[PDB]
């Protein structure tokens, strides 16, 4: 069992498998590691959880899970004829979500998290901040303080928020030049903090970075307490407002990388946006190929253009599919 | 809108009160009293009067009137070492019809601050306007933080050496003033791009300072593994902060970043929750800057400035801004004997000083009859000789010769020692450490 | 007499081809002014205008000057620079000849623009007829005299202390002190001359051996700028010794070598005290020893009064306050506005300065009298002989030393009334030894040669007159003055110069010059000598000279001029035994 | 009153002390040096301007009691030159001696002959120094003059030459023997090589005269040179401090040198040049100049010569081919005071 690699077979393995009991090959932590939270535009896993192959998914039955399998995995694993019997199941209940650990050559590991955690750590020659999955009865309602701009639509729309919900979990202030340790701490705890810039040919009188350094001051104004195991995940989109001097002055206070999410339609480029976020699996989402010259550009003739600004409503989707793992989703 | 000329005819005639008008603008909505003179005067006026109050031309004299804080016309006080200056709409409005030409008449004219008398019709000058203008620029303003933790003394047995982020150091002033003091230091790392103070950092003071070059290239993991830190102190550039420019680049573009940099280097400086060390950071900067500017960095800071005045404890009028959380930041200047306060005693051998507290250090390329004799506040031998700058290095509370090094010019040492702090103020700040602070 | 049929007659000024020699300037004499006998047919006694020695050219590499620009050699000109200095020189001998007028090497290079023009445009204005003699310059020696005794001394028929190293000539009277070997009048005029000439990028002009600067020879090691002549080292050392020399990179200067022979050519284990015993005791007037006062009891020790010629930046009174010396009275001539006003505010304003030398009469320093310690300095800019443009003694700053000498009289007591009395006079030791010989004349006193080498950290080496006591007693070091310039370096620098000769950054200078005029590595790399260097390594009080603007140029040629502190102090030191102290 | 002395003396009988001899002015300020009586402002204004001055006949311009070339006596002794005025031998010694003082022919002066009375006439005793007292209370710049020494008590005068030949001056005025030996007149071409020790053991000397070499074909050595050596050498040759014997130099010049070097040798000298114009026709062929300090060298001093026109004179001379000569006869004149100091040597005879 440990011996015996059970993504591809290989009997060369280095350690335990992150997920379940079993053995896993170099080849296949990479592979594992490409897609460790890579999501679709669907709002599922991309890859399969096990063997991290998109070719063939498992839709879990249960509304609280996510998390999908192979054709290939459950056959070898599991065993054989079982597939068939997942796929004609109306209401199929995976195999991490009921507490059954025993099925077939499967084994489930009990608390998975804290191993899926220390393997993430031990492994991440490119680390970023982030915390432990909650499990599904302890998941908590998200808390967020937008910035700037109407941001309820984008996580109604995500679960994330409920149509005429109470206004105390979501906080819109425009005006937050006029923020007080003692307003923060009265608006209460927050464990989401997004702020954007308007989009190109917006009015701007102030200068562009006031988006950015308020953020961050009510960024390190919503720490968590130390030692807390409290999942608190910021994030930062601009939309190519910035210049390359405010990119660097960016990317040096959120100590993170301008990963980019261009938007490709026809195969040209009409939008795109840059992310400073500690969210896991977004730097599987930067775009090396985009350069400076062309987004430039597109930019120039944005601000030449007459179009009203419209902000990206869409790019910005795939940014908060992980935190259903996290939290709680209505 | 507005009709001054009326609300000063019908308060002449003992129909209004001056205290219930405001003189700067003749806004009616009074909250406060003019620090300067008796009269009320608007939150608008405070606004505009914070931009203004101790905003120098380099020539020498105020730039703006005092009272109105603005305008296209401004009248020089005939008086030396008394910077102070009215505008005729004040003069000839407030005193009196026809006053203005009478006092360009008068070569020798005195500024109302600085004359004896004290009536000037409905302008009337309060005895006690100094306590008031302290008071204007200490004791009020538009934030309400909480008062900062203070940290109890502990025993001398337990007292570490002290490490210091001396953020724009500049000349060094800093640990110029630690060692002075008395305190020492375990390692004191300074961020510095200018070549010139980076040498004069490393010879001056035998390589105890330990260079980054540009701040801009350290981050919170160096603050990190060079830590713990238990003194960070920042002297941020003015040169786009101060309202002196005409360009105003303000805080958030130029070298107004900078300061942000300073910020985010604080939050990686101070203890996260632990407050087992008494940490101390102190933030030096202009006082003529704008409201908006003067409000975001109270706000990021988290902490009211005090102002510290040079002219209390030395020989220039440089007013400077500190934030931070110091023991005793808003104590009164104390007028040590070691430190010179008088131009005269400073001087050099066979001079005499024909001003007294000079604030003009730029020749400015002599610059014209009006710049003459302000620029100009040294005669020897009944011919008028530039300041030297063993002089202005002697005011600013260095030791002689403090800036002999890497052979510059007259200029390059000019603006060299013309952005940096006051010894005497840094002196007065860092009293308080020694009492918490090992002493070697 | 010389007449051959080929022209070339007394006092006409051309060019020469000699052996390993491209087109020196020069001009054509008789015997009588180069000490050697009668020549013969084709033995044209050849006086160089330039910076040469003596010798002799025939007419077959002799080629008209009138035809300048066709023979012109232009790498000389613009890589060689004492070529440059000798255009100077004859181009203005010739101009004044035909009648027609029109930092060292700053000026040098601007000077020469509008004359090499003119030459360049083909000596219009007085054609080539025009270079004639003013109407007044109008046994035996052969063409290869030093290829010839040479090429005995190595057979053992010749002594070689019996021929002179430097010229050839057989009329040896003293040893040459540096190396070993005969020595002529001429050659120790020309070494009295140019024996301790240092250039301002930091080596020295001419050649160590014959004093002649042709074509020499770098010292490839730091802190030995002595240089070799081309013909000095093929003849004394061997042929091909200057090819492999020139080849290796840092060649080493053969008496800064590391053994005592080289040859024909070996040096004197006991060179340094030879080469003092030689400048300062082979000049060629003998005087009676300086007057000696009685040492005046202690408890009648009247305080100084001092008359400073020439202060500059007051280094006497400094001197003096630095050796416990109560100065009654310190009055100092100086017209120069950086140096009155340091002086005058370094100290407590007990300078009562005159002002010009030029105008104080008899009747001031009687009336300011009795004087009892004259010092001063004459300005060396145009006495010494490293300046291209030498106009001379009689002319110029120098004249000023005459002034000195009136002011000297106007402070001598009589014969009778015998009281003590004490004068000092200070001069460039690289200066012409006529002028030399005549200044020690006028002063009725001998010159000692004190090299600041002893005790100071630079070589600032100058001749001191005076009758003050105890010149000849040799230089003592103290232990709280810097001899290296390592000691004399802020924190954080190292030095790349035992010690230093050089303070002036001639604009990078050259290739050559790197290496030579930025003798510190600040931060891993090459630095300039600081305003606080200076003041250091002469032994000045630290920030000194840090009184008024004075930028780094004007405070560089300020101290350039100075006097040694520890020179000064050790000349000074039985003053304080004769006079106050406190 | 001129001719009312006589009255005012034998009739009045008052002292002549009160009175002024020269000219009989009633007011007076100081005693005339020469003889016992009295002298005006204007009186002795004259006699300080004209006290050494001679014309070209060796003899003296102005009288010696009223100041008048016009009725001069001539001495019969030669080692005298003074001469009278008939005026004040018509007035003091008594009228009508004049024409027979002047008829007959050899004659004693009243200074030299040892009577001290003549009529009216008083000589002072011991007038010879009363005469340098004379200079040196009553002149406004009294530089330098030496107390003359009788006739008898006259050495012959030792000379030094720098760079010129004085002989021929002096045997032209009679002060040295021809033929004699040269103990008393040593020459130097080349001075660069003398010290102290050598001028002290030719011997004493109570002149030093330096003369530059004339315009023209100039020695290499430069023209200043030629000033700071003769310095030197006076200043080797000055006597020993404590005996104040007679010295007197004169460096003349032949328009060689520069305005600086005039400006340097009016501080080494602390001697103002005193220009020598030489005209014939009202054209200025020639001139020198002098630094002096034999007395009466400023009388002959002339206003009206320019710096420009020496200039030009210079130059014209520079560009003509004249060969180089001497301008004795400009310097010739001007030692003539040394007669009343040195010995006299008629050479004629
Ligand atoms: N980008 C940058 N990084 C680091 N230092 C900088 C900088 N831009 C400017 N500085 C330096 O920051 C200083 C601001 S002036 C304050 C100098 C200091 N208070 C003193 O006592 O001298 C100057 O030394 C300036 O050269
Ligand atoms: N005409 C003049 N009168 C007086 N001083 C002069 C002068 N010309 C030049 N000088 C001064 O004479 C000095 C020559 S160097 C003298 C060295 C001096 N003892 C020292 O230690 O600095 C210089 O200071 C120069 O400025
Ligand atoms: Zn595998
Ligand atoms: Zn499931
Ligand atoms: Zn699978
Ligand atoms: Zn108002
Ligand atoms: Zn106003
Ligand atoms: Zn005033
Ligand atoms: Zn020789
Ligand atoms: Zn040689
Ligand atoms: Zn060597
Ligand atoms: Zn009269
Ligand atoms: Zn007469
Ligand atoms: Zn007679």
């Amino acid at each position: 069992i440990e011996d015996i690699c059970i993504c591809c077979g290989s009997l060369q393995v280095h350690t335990q498998h992150p997920l379940f009991e079993g053995g896993i090959c170099a080849p296949c932590k990479d592979k594992f590691l490409d897609a460790l939270f890579l999501y679709d535009d669907d709002g599922y896993q991309s890859y399969c959880s096990i063997c991290c192959s998109g070719e063939t998914l498992l839709i879990c039955g249960n509304p609280d899970c996510t998390r999908c399998y192979c054709f290939e995995c459950v056959d070898s694993l599991v065993g054989p004829g079982t597939s068939g019997k997942v796929h004609a199941m109306s209401n199929w209940v995976c195999y991490l979500c009921l507490p059954s650990s025993r099925s077939g050559l499967l084994q489930r590991r009990r608390k998975w998290r804290s191993q899926l955690k220390a393997f993430y750590d031990r492994e991440s020659e490119n680390p970023l901040e982030m915390f432990e999955t909650v499990p599904v009865w302890r998941r908590q309602p998200v808390r967020v303080l937008s910035l700037f701009e109407d941001i309820k639509k984008e996580l109604t729309s995500l679960g994330f928020l409920e149509s005429g919900s109470d206004p105390g979990q979501l906080k819109h202030v425009v005006d937050v030049t006029d923020t007080v340790r003692k307003d923060v701490e009265e608006w209460g705890p927050f464990d989401l903090v997004y702020g954007a810039t308007p989009p190109l040919g917006h009015t701007c009188d102030r200068p562009p970075s006031w988006y950015l350094f308020q953020f961050h001051r009510l960024l390190q104004y919503a720490r968590p307490k130390p030692g807390s195991p409290r999942p608190f995940f910021w994030m930062f989109v601009d939309n190519l407002v910035l210049n390359k001097e405010d990119l660097d002055v960016a990317s040096r206070f959120l100590e993170m990388e301008p990963v980019t999410i261009p938007d490709v339609h026809g195969g040209s480029l009409q939008n795109a946006v840059r992310v400073w976020s500690n969210i896991p699996a977004i730097r599987s989402r930067h775009w090396a190929l985009v350069s400076e010259e062309e987004l430039s550009l597109l930019a120039q003739n944005k601000q030449s253009s007459k179009l009203a600004a419209k902000w990206p409503t869409k790019l910005v989707k795939n940014c908060f599919l992980p935190l259903r793992e996290y939290f709680k989703y209505f | 809108e507005r009709t001054r000329e009326r609300l000063v005819y019908e308060v002449r005639q003992k129909c209004r009160n001056i205290e219930d008008i405001c003189i700067s603008c003749g806004s009616l909505n009074v909250t406060l009293e003019h620090p300067l003179f008796v009269g009320g005067m608007c939150q608008n006026c405070k606004n505009c009067f914070l931009e203004c109050a101790y905003q120098y031309d380099d020539d020498g004299y105020q730039s703006y009137c005092t009272i109105c804080c603005g305008g296209r016309e401004v009248l020089m006080c005939g008086n030396n070492n008394c910077c102070r200056c009215f505008c005729v709409e004040c003069v000839d409005l407030l005193v009196g019809p026809g006053a203005a030409q009478a006092a360009i008449k008068e070569d020798p004219w005195n500024c109302y601050m600085c004359g004896h008398k004290g009536t000037y019709g409905l302008l009337r000058r309060r005895e006690d306007w100094p306590s008031r203008l302290q008071m204007f620029f200490a004791n009020n303003h538009d934030q309400e933080f909480d008062p900062p933790k203070v940290y109890p003394p502990v025993p001398a047995e337990k007292r570490k050496p002290i490490r210091v982020l001396s953020l724009f150091d500049g000349i060094a002033t800093g640990l110029l003033v630690l060692k002075d003091l008395g305190i020492q230091v375990d390692r004191y790392i300074a961020s510095e791009v200018c070549e010139d103070s980076i040498t004069v950092g490393m010879v001056r003071h035998q390589g105890k300072i330990m260079y980054v070059g540009d701040v801009r290239s350290v981050t919170q993991k160096h603050i990190q593994e060079w830590g713990p830190f238990d003194l960070v102190i920042g002297g941020s550039p003015c040169n786009d902060l101060s309202i002196v420019n005409p360009a105003r680049k303000g805080l958030y573009e130029g070298t107004g970043r900078l300061f942000f940099e300073f910020y985010r280097l604080l939050h990686d400086a101070r203890p996260k929750e632990g407050d087992d060390r008494p940490f101390f950071w102190l933030f030096e900067n202009v006082v003529a800057m704008g409201v908006s500017d003067k409000r975001d960095i109270s706000r990021f800071l988290e902490s009211n400035p005090v102002m510290i005045d040079a002219k209390e404890v030395s020989a220039a009028h440089r007013a400077r801004y500190f934030w931070g959380n110091l023991p005793g930041m808003n104590r009164p200047l104390a007028s040590t004997v070691n430190d010179k306060l008088e131009l005269q005693e400073c001087l050099e051998h066979g001079r005499i000083a024909k001003f007294s507290k000079v604030r003009t250090i730029t020749t400015r390329s002599n610059s014209i009859k009006q710049g003459k004799d302000q620029h100009f506040p040294v005669f020897m031998n009944e011919k008028e000789d530039i300041l030297w700058c063993t002089e202005m290095e002697r005011v600013f509370g260095f030791p002689v010769h403090y800036t002999d090094v890497s052979n510059m010019s007259r200029l390059a040492r000019q603006r060299l020692l013309g952005r940096s702090w006051s010894v005497p103020v840094i002196r007065h700040l860092f009293a308080p450490l020694k009492e918490y602070f090992a002493c070697v």
